[PDB]
RNA sequence: CCCGUCGCUCCUACCGAUUGAAUGAUCCGGUGAAAUGUUCGGAUCGCGGUCGCGAGAAGUCCAUUGAACCUUAUCAUUUAGAGGAAGGAGAAGUCGUAACAAGGUUUCCGUAGGUGAACCUGCGGAAGGAUCAUUG
RNA sequence: ACUCCGCCGGCACCUUAUGAGAAAUCAAAGUUUUUGGGUUCCGGGGGGAGUAUGGUCGCAAGGCUGAAACUUAAAGGAA
RNA sequence: UGUUACUUUGAAGAAAUUAGAGUGCUCAAAGCAAGCCUACGCUCUGUAUACAUUAGCAUGGGAUAACAUUAUAGGA
RNA sequence: UACCUGGUUGAUCCUGCCAGUAGUCAUAUGCUUGUCUCAAAGAUUAAGCCAUGCAUGUGUAAGUAUGAACAAAUAGACUGUGAAACUGCGAAUGGCUCAUUAAAUCAGUUAUAGUUUGUUUGAUGGUUACUCGGAUAACCGUAGUAAUUCUAGAGCUAAUACGUGCACCCCGAAAGGGAUGCAUUUAUUAGAUAGCGAUGAUUCAUGAUAACUCGACGGAUCGCACGGCCGCCGGCGACGCAUCAUUCAAAUUUCUGCCCUAUCAACUUUCGAUGGUAGGAUAGUGGCCUACCAUGGUGGUGACGGGUGACGGAGAAUUAGGGUUCGAUUCCGGAGAGGGAGCCUGAGAAACGGCUA
């Protein structure tokens, strides 16, 4: 190519947006944003796709230039912004207020909050150094930039972000004993306990986390995002609770429920 | 002395004429040389840390950084000017038949005046940006034949 | 135009390369600047990647040299290019490339020397003058071209790229290194 | 049952004087568009005090990149060729009878010479021989 | 020197199948659909043909390397 | 801290296709839907999972096998 | 479905092939054809040649209206709608095709501490001015040419167009003066230890200092709403400039892996072949290029050369297992736009529904 590509071919779409492949021969192009374009939901999915609130491509537009819909707070109208992983999705008129969590099949769910939770988020950090005139600053990986943040966080640490005073509220120390949760790769979805830390020079990181039930999973630092400190994560986690089944298990759970519904 | 080109031979921002004294400062301050350490467990030569040798493509005093990957192979050819052949060698599996083929590759690799190398030595090089057409492997360790 | 690419190349096994696609305009190359030293200044503004900026000098006679013992900086007319390492051409052509070895002007110096030492080469100002004076050394070989008012120096700058001819002037063994290729 | 020359028809390929031919590609060399950079140039325009300042076209100079064309050379592919000559096919040609029986000179291998043709002969070898056998 | 017993090595022969094989036959040509000790060379219907061409060796005779077009429903082994 | 092969487990790994779970498009090839009751709705509805040579990355195993090494020990 | 049958003899058992049998998201062709669902379709030969039409334009309350425009009103700059035109942005995606290309493309796996990146998102930008200047389009009216979104001259007038412009250290009779935003270029200096940040690893992030540059930088812009103090102050937005991070990406790059051919055994190196030093050029690494120096680099583990009716992969057909064959084509990557070459604009093109030869 001689420069950006602008569309994206609909069985080329990441799968976890579950589009049907015979829906069209395009996918919707998620814009630049905070989220990396594998890793998002954009909001034309949320509105259509997931909440059914529009039935067109068309309405999506209506709906966004009405501005109706919020994102960490702020209205967005683009059809394609990169909602994702934490962020707070608010449409005031219905009352709602969601955050994008993943499922324990590696799929984002709309996560309903409480009007009090809906007032924060958590964030990764990716880095701390210093900015022009010696000013420290540490940038997160939803591409937030904060300014003379705690001394004491570091790298892959997590924040508590208020989304009206946009300060640090609280930070989480990446450690062994925390309660984490799995955002990329086979395990995603998935929460437990940072058991292990093994590094290796010049290589990637990798870190075993025990679920609850005491299975055991490995994964890479990068794929991990500190929910809590100990045991108990301080966001609201869906009705899985992170806790990954057997498909032996789920086809019990699915057997039971016909027998009883 | 190692001034041996047309041009004066240097380390940059190693300043040689300063009223100070250099006695008490860290490598490449007050005028000392300058050297570093590698990481990845690999220890710098005394030869790189009291030398003399001015080279920038060396590991340890250069301004080369060692990143991506670390391979081990046997001197081949120690002909050129601080430059040597590594040959690799490995074994490739012929699927139907279920089994294997001996090969080999030569990797062109940098090595600094503080390695003594001779066909045949044991070598571990370590990737480095393009320093020449070929070469993007210096030699971090040099294991004599026989040892 | 110009071209940095590999293609044109022979394989490191000596075979020959067939062409597989045209020159690309990401890996283009452009003429030199071969800067000369005139009092007609001359500087072109390119263009380049990125909608960024390059200045190509085509003439310059002025520059910015440091004398690093004394961590003093002054901008300077040059003088001559005197010696290069890579091609003595560039010698009677006049050229300005980085690492050359030019003569600068030594007048800005004395003046600094003369304010700061008091010395060719107010009661609290002839205080401190005398307490620099203390640990004042001037090397006899640097010193020595002061009387003819000239200054060896070398080029740091790059001025087919950043459009200047900054250097710092020549002492130490370095001096002794260049002053021994021009004894002949 | 069977071998070859010779004679007739057709098919495939080969050799071949022609310094064969055609087509394509490549090397070297020659010439060289255009563009770009540089040098000079200063039509013209503007702005100050009939002199300055700035901008600047045509054109020109050197260099770079370099199409294109024209040689010689090489390679590739296709193709003509007097004549020479091979193989195969073609119910029911001529001359013999070489191989099959000890095939009427046992056959065969290597090599050499010779003869219309199969073949013949010399030398050494083999049995796949027509002898597994003479302490007679 | 000869006679008797035995050991190792060699050229062979005789009987036999519990073996193998299309059989002739083979104590290896056995220990193979119950398929694998190691390794080199080499064959893929009959012709065209060990021919043409190129290379290489030879003083030559020739040797080594070695096709295709095309043709054919058999040719061949043992009994 | 001699270096490897091999083996075990794991991470990373595009989708579509292949295998495969769920689902009565009337069946089917398919599709990724749908289902539940009858309210201003519900099931957080579903859109599983496996496979994926070789090379590379990381744990456990050390039989088999390769290379290297050994007595003027430059030995512990 | 882990399968065979006819054919050499008078008959027999073999070797061995010929023929038959079945499939192909496999093409063509023949004959035949009522209904439902689904669906490929000028790749193969000619990346041969193309008539005609169409395939890229674009307007918000928010850059610029005096249409001699419309509508509705009735001493005011304008302030209902708005063609045209300037300005801005886009046209580098998409679509098409498979010609060239055999460690190349490409695949998995790396690296950038070796770079650039309009936009998005986050953060960050010092202690005549009650607002400057000259042009030009539309329009207007003299035209030229057989002729083209071919073209000349004259009269007008705008801006978020264009050009401008308010906007600690040193010297020192401690007064006074110099420098003093951000960026640019060079040099000196700090960046410890085990006040003082990060990495497996950087004289790294970043600080201070001496100067440097004739720096498209640091808002002469627009909409809506009107309020609070006694002229002053002030809301919510739009657009734009610069820096860092982020996102969208590219470029280059590590390791391993590709079909047939030896009737291809040596190839590369004067004119770059392999490496070294110093430069030049580049967004940046690099013989990428120049000067100088060294004599290297590859090869029966098949270099080099030749063939391909060769784009690579995801995959496709058939498959007891192993395997054989195919892969122009909708997903990914690359490459090209009749053949070459060159280039402008731009964040991005060596662009072809752009230009030059
Ligand atoms: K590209
Ligand atoms: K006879
Ligand atoms: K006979
Ligand atoms: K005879
Ligand atoms: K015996
Ligand atoms: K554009
Ligand atoms: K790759
Ligand atoms: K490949
Ligand atoms: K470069
Ligand atoms: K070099
Ligand atoms: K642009
Ligand atoms: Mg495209
Ligand atoms: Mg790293
Ligand atoms: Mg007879
Ligand atoms: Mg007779
Ligand atoms: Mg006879
Ligand atoms: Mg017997
Ligand atoms: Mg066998
Ligand atoms: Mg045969
Ligand atoms: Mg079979
Ligand atoms: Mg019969
Ligand atoms: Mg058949
Ligand atoms: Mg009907
Ligand atoms: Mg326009
Ligand atoms: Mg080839
Ligand atoms: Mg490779
Ligand atoms: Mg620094
Ligand atoms: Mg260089
Ligand atoms: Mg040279
Ligand atoms: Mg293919
Ligand atoms: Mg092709
Ligand atoms: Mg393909
Ligand atoms: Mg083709
Ligand atoms: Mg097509
Ligand atoms: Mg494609
Ligand atoms: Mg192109
Ligand atoms: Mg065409
Ligand atoms: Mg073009
Ligand atoms: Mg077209
Ligand atoms: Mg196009």
């Amino acid at each position: 190519a001689r420069g950006l590509k602008k569309h994206l071919k609909r069985l080329n779409a990441p799968k976890h947006w579950m589009l049907d492949k015979l829906g069209g021969a395009f996918a919707p192009k998620p814009s630049s944003g905070p989220h990396k374009s594998r890793e998002c939901l954009p909001l034309v999915i949320i509105l259509r796709n997931r909440l059914k609130y529009a039935l067109t491509y068309r309405e999506v537009i209506s709906i966004l230039m009405q501005r109706q819909v919020m994102v960490d707070g702020k209205v967005r109208t683009d059809k394609t912004y990169p909602a994702g992983f934490m962020d707070v999705v608010t449409i005031p008129k219905t009352n709602e207020s969601f955050r994008l969590l993943y499922d324990t099949k590696g799929r984002f769910r709309l996560h309903s909050l409480r009007d009090e939770e809906a007032k924060f988020k958590l964030c990764k950090v990716r880095s701390v150094q210093f900015g022009q005139k010696g000013i420290p600053y540490l940038n997160t990986y939803d591409g937030r930039t904060i300014r003379y943040p705690d001394p004491l966080i570091k790298a892959n640490d997590t924040i508590k972000l208020d989304l009206d005073s946009n300060k640090i509220v609280d930070f989480i120390k990446f450690d062994v004993g925390n309660v984490v949760m799995v955002t990329g790769g086979r395990n995603r979805g998935r929460v437990g306990i940072l058991k292990n830390r093994e590094k290796h020079k010049g290589s990637f990181e990798t870190v075993h986390i025990q679920d609850s039930q005491g299975h055991e999973f490995a994964t890479r630092l990068g794929n991990v995002f500190t929910l809590g400190k100990g045991s108990k994560p301080w966001v609201s986690l869906p009705k899985g609770k992170g806790i990954k089944l057997s498909i032996i298990e789920e086809a019990r759970k699915r057997m039971a429920a016909q027998s009883a519904t | 002395a190692e001034q041996t080109e047309k041009a004066f031979l240097k380390q940059p921002g190693v300043f040689l004429s300063s009223k100070k004294t250099g006695k008490g400062k860290r490598p490449g301050k007050g005028g000392n040389r300058y050297f570093k350490s590698i990481g990845l467990g690999f220890k710098t030569p005394r030869e790189a840390t009291e030398g003399t040798y001015i080279d920038k493509k060396c590991p340890f005093t250069g301004n080369v950084s060692i990143r991506g990957r670390i391979l081990a192979g046997t001197c081949h050819s120690a002909k050129m000017n601080r430059t040597i052949i590594v040959r690799r060698n490995y074994l490739h599996y012929v699927k139907k038949y279920q089994r294997y083929e001996k090969r080999h590759s030569n990797i062109p690799a940098h090595i600094s005046p503080c390695f003594r190398v001779k066909e045949g030595d044991h070598v571990t090089i370590g990737q480095c940006r393009p320093l020449s057409k070929t070469v993007r492997f210096n030699v971090l360790k040099v294991i004599p034949a026989g040892s | 135009g110009i071209s940095r690419d590999s293609m044109h190349k022979r394989r490191a096994t000596g075979g020959k390369k067939k062409s597989w696609r045209k020159k690309r305009k990401y890996e283009l190359g452009r003429q030199p600047a071969n800067t000369k030293i005139s009092s007609n200044k001359t500087v072109r503004r390119i263009r380049v990647r990125g909608g960024n900026v390059k200045w190509r000098a085509l003439r310059l006679d002025t520059g910015n040299f440091s004398w690093g013992s004394e961590a003093v900086t002054r901008k300077t007319r040059i003088l001559d290019v005197v010696y290069n390492a890579s091609n003595n051409e560039l010698v009677r052509t006049q050229t300005l490339v980085k690492s050359a070895i030019v003569q600068v002007d030594a007048a800005p110096f004395k003046q600094w020397y003369l304010q700061h030492y008091g010395i060719d080469i107010s009661n609290h100002v002839v205080r401190k003058i005398e307490n620099r004076q203390a640990d004042r050394k001037l090397d006899s070989h640097l010193e020595e071209q002061f009387a003819s008012g000239r200054l060896l120096a070398c080029i740091s700058s790059r001025p087919g790229q950043c459009g200047r001819a900054d250097g710092y002037i020549l002492e130490g063994k370095e001096l002794e290194f260049y002053m021994k290729k021009l004894q002949k």
